[PDB]
C-alpha cells in the first residue's frame, strides 16, 4: 500500500494559500 | 576422493552379483533390490541412474531363475550408458 | 514397505506415493488417486476497514492544516473577496486532486500485487520461509532432484536455520496458521485440498503441482494378489467408485466445502 | 469446464514379455527426471501460438 | 492391441487409453501422461460489457 | 484503479449444464474409449448425454 | 551407439598418450592439445570436462620433457573423477 | 490508467525474459565464443535459449 | 500515475569532486594495493588525492 502522507508537498500550496490570504488582507485594508 | 566410473562399474557389477548369489532361484525377482544395494555400496554420480544402468537393464531382461552365473557373466561387460542422465 | 518385503503383511493400502525406489522393491497397482507436490499458505484477511482508511491517503497534518486554513479563509472573508474565493478554489482544487490521485495510487498498488504464484517465486524470495516433512516422498524428491528450481529450494531448506522441517502434517499446517503467512508448507495436493476444505478454512493452495504422480496399492513382488488387485482398481476407476469416494470423504461433507 | 473422468495413457507390451518391467522402470525414471514434463511442454506449450 | 496380442509387434507406444478391457489382454506400463474427457467449443469473439 | 487493473475473466458452462439444453448439439468419436465411457456410464448426466 | 564411461577412459588415456608421442621432447607443452584431440575421438559426457579429467591433470603436472612413458604409465590408472561437471 | 502504464517499468529485466517469451526472436553470430558458450552451457536458462 | 510508480533518485559525486573539496575527508587502508595505487599514480586527480 505504501502510505503516502504527502503533507510536505501540499505544504507549498498551503503557503501560496496563506500568501493569497495575506494579499487579500492587504487589499481589504487599503479598501477600508 | 574421486569415484572413477570404471572402478565404480566393476564394483557395481561385483556387488550386484554377490548380492544376487544370496537369493537362489529368486534371482530374477531381486535384481532391482541388489542393484539398489550395489548403487548404495559403490556410490553413484546420479542417484537415479545408479552405478551402472546398462548392466542393471541387461540383468533384468536376461536373468532367469537359477540362470544367475551365466547371465551375470554375460552382462558384466556391457556398456553402462550415461552416468549423469 | 518393510512389512511387505519381509512378509509381515500380504498387501498395503494407504496413501502410498509411487516412487521408482519403491517400485524396485515392491509392485504398485495402477494409481487409484492422482496427486502432486503443492504449496500451502495462509489466506489473506479479507478486510479490516475502520474509518481510518479514509484518513490514510490524506495525512492527519493535512486535515488539521486544512481545517485551520478553512477558518483562516473564513476570518479573512470576514474582514477583495474575489481573490480570496479564487485562491481558496485553487487550494481546494490542488487538495482534492491530490487526495484523488493518492487514493488512486493506494487502490492501484493494492490491486497490482500478488503474494505467490508458483514454486519458482518461492525460490526467488527469502522473506517467506518454506518447508516439507521430516521424511517421505516429497523430501526425497527434493533431495534427488536435478531440476534447477527444486535443487535451489532443497539447498535453501537443508541449509536454512532454524529447521523448516516438521514431523507431522498437522504440525506443518499448524505452523502455517501460526506464522502469519511467513511459512509455506509443501505437501501433496490431496492433503492440501482436504485441509483447505476443513475449518477454520484459513489455509489455501497456490498454483499448480510441482510434479505429477499418484498413490497406489502395494503387493509383494511375485504375489498372487497383484493382478486381481490391479484389475479391481481399474474396475473401480471406470465404474466411478474412486471419484464418488473422493467426493465423499473430501468435498461432500466439507463444512467450508 | 473440468474433466469428466480422470485417466491416463500408457505403453503397452505383450503379457510375459521381457520388455515390460524395463519399460515400466524407464517410464518411472523419465517421470521423476521431468522428461515427461519437459517433453509435453516441448510439443504442446513452447511453440504455442495463442499465447 | 491386436498387433500386440497376436504378436505382429513387440511394443506399442501411443496415446493409448488405459482400460480394464485392454488391461486384461495386455500389460500397461505406468501412465506416462494424465488426461480426461473434456469439452471443446468455439471461443466467443467478444464479451458484452454490460451496464 | 479498475482501469489500471485490466483483468478479464471468461465464465464456462462446464459438464452439468450441457445435459440440460437442446440448443447446442455435442458429440464424440465414432469409436474409442470416450464413446465407450459414455455407453457404459451409470452416472445420471453422462447417461442422459449418451441417450 | 551406446556410451561407456570405462571404455571412454581406457580410450582416453591411449589417445592422449599416442598423441603426445608425436610431440616427443616438447611433450610437457602439448598435454592439453592432445587431451582435446583425445576428448574429441573418444567422446565425452561433458564437453568441458573431457574423457578423463583426473588423468589430464596428473599428466599436466607430472609430465616432463622426454619423461613421457613413465609419466603416462604412472597416470593412466588415476581416477578420472566425476564426468558430469 | 494510461499515464500509469506510461511511467510503468519492467519492459525488460534479464536474460531469462528472453527464455520466457516466444514473441521476440533473438540470435548470435554464426561462429565465435558466444555461440560456443551457449552450446557447451549446462546451466538452465542459456541451455533453453540455445535449444 | 506518478504516485503509483514513485521513483528513485541516484546522486554521484564521482572521483574528481573528492579532489575538489576539503569538506569531506577521505582515506584508504594503511597498506595494500589501493594505497600503493594512489602512491605511484601519475594521473593528475589521483596524484592530488594522494598528496
Ligand atoms: C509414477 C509415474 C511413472 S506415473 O504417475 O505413472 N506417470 C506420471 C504421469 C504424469 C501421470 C501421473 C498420474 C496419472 C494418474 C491418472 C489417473 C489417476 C486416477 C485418477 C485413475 N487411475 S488410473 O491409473 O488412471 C486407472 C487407469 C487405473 C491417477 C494417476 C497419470 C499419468
Ligand atoms: C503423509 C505422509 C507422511 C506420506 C503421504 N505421502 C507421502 C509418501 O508416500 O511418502 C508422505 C508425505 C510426503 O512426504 O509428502
Ligand atoms: C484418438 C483416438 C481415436 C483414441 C485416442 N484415445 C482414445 C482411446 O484410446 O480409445 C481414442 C479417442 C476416443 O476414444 O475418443
Ligand atoms: C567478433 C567476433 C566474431 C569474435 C570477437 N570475440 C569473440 C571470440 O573471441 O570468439 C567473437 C564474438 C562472439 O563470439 O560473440
Ligand atoms: C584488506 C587488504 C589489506 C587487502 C585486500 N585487497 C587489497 C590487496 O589485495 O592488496 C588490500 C586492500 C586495499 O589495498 O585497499
Amino acid at each position: 500500500k505504501t502510505s503516502a502522507l504527502s503533507l510536505s508537498n501540499v505544504a507549498g500550496v498551503f503557503y501560496i494559500l496563506v500568501g493569497g490570504l495575506g494579499l487579500a488582507m492587504l487589499v481589504a485594508l487599503i479598501e477600508f | 576422493g574421486p569415484a572413477d566410473c570404471c572402478r565404480m562399474k566393476e564394483c557395481c557389477t561385483d556387488r550386484v552379483n554377490e548380492c544376487l548369489q544370496r537369493y537362489s532361484g529368486r534371482e530374477d525377482k531381486f535384481v532391482s533390490f541388489c542393484y539398489q544395494e550395489a548403487t548404495v555400496t559403490c556410490g553413484s554420480f546420479n542417484e537415479i541412474v545408479g552405478c551402472c544402468y546398462g548392466y542393471q537393464m541387461c540383468m533384468i531382461r536376461v536373468v532367469k531363475p537359477n540362470s544367475l552365473s551365466g547371465a551375470h557373466e554375460a552382462c558384466k561387460t556391457v556398456s553402462c550408458g550415461n552416468p549423469c542422465a | 514397505v518393510g512389512e511387505l518385503v519381509y512378509g509381515k503383511a500380504d498387501i498395503a493400502i494407504a496413501p502410498l506415493t509411487i516412487t521408482l525406489v519403491r517400485e524396485e522393491v515392491i509392485d504398485f497397482s495402477k494409481p487409484f488417486m492422482s496427486l502432486g507436490i503443492s504449496i500451502m499458505i495462509k489466506k489473506p484477511q479479507k478486510s479490516k476497514p475502520g474509518v481510518f482508511s479514509f484518513l490514510d491517503p490524506l495525512a492527519y497534518e493535512i486535515w488539521m492544516a486544512i481545517v485551520f486554513a478553512y477558518i483562516l479563509v473564513s476570518v479573512v472573508l470576514f474582514l477583495s473577496a474575489r481573490i480570496v474565493a479564487g485562491v481558496w478554489w485553487f487550494f481546494t482544487l490542488i487538495i482534492i486532486s491530490s487526495y484523488t490521485a493518492n487514493l488512486a495510487a493506494f487502490l492501484t498498488v493494492e490491486r497490482m500485487v500478488s503474494p505467490i504464484e508458483s514454486a519458482e517465486d518461492l525460490s526467488k524470495q527469502t522473506e517467506i520461509a518454506y518447508g516439507t516433512l521430516d521424511s517421505g516422498s516429497t523430501k526425497e524428491f527434493f533431495r534427488r532432484s536435478k531440476i534447477a528450481v527444486f535443487d535451489k529450494m532443497w539447498t535453501y531448506m537443508r541449509s536454512a536455520e532454524p529447521s523448516v522441517f516438521v514431523r507431522t502434517t498437522a504440525e506443518g499446517v499448524a505452523r502455517v496458521r501460526k506464522s502469519k503467512g511467513k511459512y509455506a508448507y509443501l505437501l501433496e495436493s490431496t492433503m492440501n485440498e482436504y485441509i483447505e476444505q476443513r475449518k477454520p478454512c484459513d489455509t489455501m493452495k497456490v498454483g499448480g503441482n510441482l510434479d505429477s504422480k499418484g498413490y497406489g496399492i502395494a503387493t509383494p513382488k511375485g504375489s498372487s494378489l497383484g493382478t486381481p488387485v490391479n484389475l479391481a482398481v481399474l474396475k473401480l476407476s471406470e465404474q466411478g467408485v474412486l471419484d464418488k469416494l473422493k467426493n465423499k470423504w473430501w468435498y461432500d461433507k466439507g463444512e467450508c466445502g
